[PDB]
């Protein structure tokens, strides 16, 4: 009964843009960190203050803000072709 | 006639030392403007920004 109004309510989360995802580098200091998007440019950006010590790690992949840049959450990978090699029996 | 100039010659004496508090106080305001002006350069960009390449 109310569960549709609860997807509903999920819509006003895809409101939400989504970010862009990129490759960090390494660090100049700790207000700098130079991060590389998968397009190939590269960025010199602060963080927010939600992020933790495991965002720096060693040239990891993470998003990029849309407007700040500063990375929210890193996400492992992504890949569309791998179920394809999943199923040989 | 001559004490006459000396009623008269204390007067830019006297105006020029208080144009001595007239700079004294001028510089320094500004100065410290100058100063607040430091910020400002400093303050640009702040963040973000973007890495190039020096040619």
């Amino acid at each position: 009964t109310k569960q549709y109004e609860k997807s509903e309510n999920d819509l006003k989360a895809l409101q939400s843009v989504g970010q862009i995802v990129g490759e960090v580098l390494k660090q100049l200091t700790e207000e700098k960190f130079i991060v590389k998007a998968t397009n190939g440019p590269r960025y010199v950006v602060g963080c927010r203050r939600q992020l933790d010590k495991s965002k720096l790690k060693p040239g990891t992949r993470v998003a990029l803000d849309m407007t700040t840049l500063t990375i929210m959450r890193y996400l492992p990978r992504e890949v569309d072709p791998l179920v394809y090699n999943m199923s040989h029996e | 006639d001559l004490y006459s100039r000396y009623k008269k010659l204390q007067q830019e004496l006297e105006f020029l030392e208080v144009q001595e508090e007239y700079i004294k106080d001028e510089q320094k305001n500004l100065k410290k403007e100058f100063l607040h002006a430091q910020e400002e350069v400093k303050r640009i960009q702040s963040i973000p920004l973007v890495i190039g390449q020096f040619l």
